[PDB]
RNA sequence: AAACUGCGAAUGGCUCAUUAAAUCAGUUAUGGUUCCUUUGGUCGCUCGUACUUGGAUAACUGUGGUAAUUCU
RNA sequence: UGGUGACUCUAGAUAACCUCGGGCCGAUCGCACGCCGGCGGCGACGACCCAUUCGAACGUCUGCCCUAUCAACUUUCGAUGGUAGUCGCCGUGCCUACCAUGGUGACCACGGGUGACGGGGAAUCAGGGUUCGAUUCCGGAGAGGGAGCCUGAGAAACGGCUACCACAUCCAAGGAAGGCAGCAGGCGCGCAAAUU
RNA sequence: UCGCUACUACCGAUUGGAUGGUUUAGUGAGGCCCUCGGAUCGGCCCCGCCGGGGUGCCCUGGCGGAGCGCUGA
């Protein structure tokens, strides 16, 4: 399950290929437009909320 | 009331009946002013429409209908259904191979106004064309002439 | 059909256009305008077919888009514009003025007029009513709405219109003894004096008209256009002067011409 | 859908026709707007030629005329009573044209009292209010009181009208089609028409 | 160029299955209806930031999904 | 005020109303440049309304082939009419509620058949007549069969959409896309009809 | 009359089959209308960081948070 990630305050974008099950658990059972603190996505996502 | 035999109050829309004038007007007489028009192609309005009290909106002289189109004539055949009659028109159709004619007829339903009273089924009626008044009615009686056995 | 039509077949076109069978399948369908489809002459059939200033329909467009043709004082770049009875066509480049007047055979004539005569036209009266705040309004056969007219002008009259301003300068009433032209029916193009008018209420009236040679005919009241007061027309007349010749008289008048030649 | 064609019926003689074309769009019908009583709700409908109609679904107020006095005012419609077309339209409280409804009377009671300077609709219990007495018994000049006094001679109302003014509600007939123009206007019943309508209301009970 | 906006696409072309006072033809009426467009009239008639108002979204740039579409 | 053969017409007066799913009363564009900071000339695009043009839609009178081994038909489920309303662009059983019992027929109703689209027209012909008219002009109808809609001034549109019925196309089997009675062309059907 | 050859029309147990059209009752896709519903997207409020002007107050600009606030789509 690949992730399209965009940062609107700068304009940079890339697609990240993720083949893990723990990272997708937080996103499961959620709706669109729900700002959620995705901290399990990686080490740099500690303070990032998407 | 004879004039008020239906579920809705019957009146001539052009006429206003509630002019509060004076107590004397109440004391004097209660007779409504009546709306009558001159349906005019040389025809005359019968005096039973200017002096009558019936309320019918498909009458030509005291109703909301206009007479335009064709003026025809016929013989009254049946007076059975409410306020409309059936008349007969007889004509000859020409067949040209034999150079001869044949009798044909048409049955036409017309509206009869209460201003035309004392009319029996033998007599000549003139009819004028108007707008569709029902499914099979487009003409209206404009003059009544008594039959051969005239009294 | 699910809507209005936009084509006209050549055999279905008005016969007085004088269109031949083998030029095409189609004919110019007149644009919507002041005159009816069956009682008008489009600008293409006048510039190309009558005056022969153009050889094809593409050349009519090249004349029109140069803004050379004025119909009653206004430039029209539409090549199927419905010009009609009593209209004035002005070509300033060649200094020509024409008036659309029927000839005795029922067809529009090439009737050239002077620059002074091109400053006015005669219009029949179709409707008179009163509009908001009590202002009288006219409607003519040219689809002209003229407000504040004289109260003596009634329906079936004729008015004179100055094409620069569009205002009434004079008028002629409808009465016996007045000159008129027939603009429809079987007497189309004929000129004569009104003698009688028989009234049929609930139906069409009938007007009797007598020629200058003593021939009498009748028309429906809607087909009568009052031209002048008495015997004197208010506009210039075509060559035939409105008199319908019989076929024998026409034959003799044609045969006499070729004997004169020599 | 709902069509208003003439070729689905029988001939005059009673014979069955066979249609030659299918349903067109110039023949369509639409569901009825059964205008009820409530705060205003109106939906616009696009109709032939590109025009619009106003389907009123709920109505609360309307323009109604006291014809004898020539006094037309806005008034809150209250209740639905006898209907000349269907007596089922009264149980569901449906507004249509030529329907008998109840309306408030206070806009009419104010004009009558401010014009004739007489108390109408006051019960026999001596109900006096300083605003009302300033409306009624304010002192005018000689000419103004003369013009008011020459007017009281014909300031008389019928006995059936004045009874209704005791209960604060009048009986009115809606003369407008609320499901086509979106509004319920009409006239207050009087005279022999009111006499006729007061009989058939009692004859339903 | 592209794209937004407007207009047209209800005309034309084909065929004759249905259809027996139905269609259609001559004659009449709309005083019982609607009408894009053309032409003319009307467009200070109302007694109650203006020397210019607000938020977006295409084309474009960039990241993509599906075996597949004038998909998105 | 004005007009019709005839208005419940047009114009006028008065009391109010005026829909937020809302009514008009110009925050638009080009070209020439000027007269005494103001004034401006030609156009283009838009605007409620009125009239006009192109129509369309409903009605009026007369007219059509064979058939009685079809003589009575319509009315429960609107058939004829009345009253009030709903719906509709509007006139109307168009539809509803309450009433009345009507309406058509040997002068052929009702039913059935038609190798029946209707006219303008074509062949034959002493005079009368008989037969043909799918076919390029006018009107109607349809887009495989029914039905329903959106947009728009206008469509129940099919070189638009949505379902169902019958056929049929690609597929990684998850899905997606269909409508030549338009011009060519192919198959089929036939005695029977042309160039992708 | 009886005997021999061929072909048509008819009757006929088999409650014949094929094709198509009508209807009773029930179910009933899809659009349209009405009554609800409310994933989301703003604005006006309330606080916190705070500049300017007018005069502790108001008009403002970047915003962040949060309140079963109101209002609109």
């Amino acid at each position: 399950m690949k992730l399209n990630i965009s940062f609107p305050a700068t304009g940079c974008q890339k697609l990240i290929e993720v083949d893990d099950e723990r990272k997708l658990r937080t996103f499961y059972e959620k709706r669109m437009a729900t700002e959620v603190a995705a901290d399990a996505l990686g080490e740099e996502w500690k303070g990032y909320v998407v | 009331a004879d004039i008020q035999t239906e579920r809705a109050y019957q009146k001539q829309p052009t006429i206003f009946q509630n002019k509060k004038r004076v107590l004397l007007g109440e004391t004097g007489k209660e007779k409504l002013p009546r709306y009558y028009k001159n349906i005019g192609l040389g025809f005359k309005t019968p005096k039973e429409a200017i002096e009558g009290t019936y309320i019918d909106k498909k009458c030509p002289f005291t109703g909301n209908v206009s007479i335009r189109g064709r003026i025809l004539s016929g013989v009254v055949t049946k007076m059975k259904m409410q306020r409309t009659i059936v008349i007969r028109r007889d004509y000859l159709h020409y067949i040209r191979k034999y150079n001869r004619f044949e009798k044909r007829h048409k049955n036409m339903s017309v509206h009869l106004s209460p201003c035309f009273r004392d009319v029996q089924i033998g007599d000549i009626v003139t009819v004028g064309e108007c707008r569709p008044l029902s499914k099979t009615v487009r003409f209206n009686v404009l003059k009544v002439t008594k039959a051969a056995g005239t009294k | 059909a699910r809507g209005p039509k936009k084509h006209l077949k050549r055999v279905a076109a008005p016969k007085h256009w004088m269109l031949d069978k083998l030029t095409g399948v189609f004919a110019p369908r007149p644009s919507t305008g002041p005159h009816k489809l069956r009682e008008c002459l489009p600008l293409i059939i006048f510039l190309r077919n009558r005056l022969k200033y153009a050889l094809t329909g593409d050349e009519v467009k090249k004349i029109c888009m140069q803004r050379f043709i004025k119909i009653d004082g206004k430039v029209r770049t539409d090549i199927t514009y419905p010009a009609g009875f009593m209209d004035v066509i002005s070509i300033d480049k060649t200094g020509e003025n024409f008036r659309l007047i029927y000839d005795t055979k029922g067809r529009f004539a090439v009737h050239r007029i002077t620059p002074e005569e091109a400053k006015y036209k005669l219009c029949k009266v179709r409707k008179i009513f009163v509009g908001t705040k009590g202002i009288p309004h006219l409607v003519t056969h040219d689809a002209r709405t003229i407000r504040y007219p004289d109260p003596l002008i009634k329906v079936n009259d004729t008015i004179q219109i100055d094409l620069e301003t569009g205002k009434i300068t004079d008028f002629i009433k409808f009465d016996t003894g007045n000159l008129c032209m027939v603009t429809g029916g079987a007497n189309l193009g004929r000129i004569g004096v009104i003698t009688n008018r028989e009234r049929h209420p609930g139906s069409f009236d009938v007007v009797h008209v007598k020629d200058a040679n003593g021939n009498s005919f009748a028309t429906r009241l809607s087909n009568i256009f009052v031209i002048g007061k008495g015997n004197k027309p208010w506009i210039s007349l075509p060559r035939g002067k409105g008199i319908r010749l019989t076929i024998a008289e026409e034959r003799d008048k044609r045969l006499a011409a070729k004997q004169s030649s020599g | 859908g709902i069509s208003r064609d003439n070729w689905h019926k029988r001939r005059k003689t009673g014979g069955k026709r066979k249609p030659y074309h299918k349903k067109r769009k110039y023949e369509l019908g639409r569901p009825a707007a059964n205008t009820k009583i409530g705060p205003r709700r109106i939906h616009t409908v696009r109709v032939r030629g590109g025009n619009k109609k106003y389907r009123a679904l709920r109505l609360d107020v309307g323009n109604f005329s006291w014809g004898s006095e020539c006094c037309t005012r806005k008034t809150r419609i209250i209740d639905v009573v006898y209907n000349a077309s269907n007596n089922e339209l009264v149980r569901t409280k449906t507004l249509v044209k030529n329907c008998i409804v109840l309306i408030d009377s206070t806009p009419y009671r104010q004009w009558y009292e401010s014009h004739y300077a007489l108390p109408l609709g006051r019960k026999k219990g001596a109900k006096l209010t300083p605003e009302e007495e300033e409306i009624l018994n304010k002192k005018r000049s000689k000419k103004i009181q003369k013009k008011y006094d020459e007017r009281k001679k014909n300031a008389k109302i019928s006995s059936l009208l004045e009874e209704q003014f005791q209960q604060g509600k009048l009986l009115a007939c809606i003369a407008s089609r609320p499901g086509q123009c979106g509004r319920a206007d009409g006239y207050v019943l009087e005279g022999k028409e009111l006499e006729f309508y007061l009989r058939k209301i009692k004859a339903r009970k």
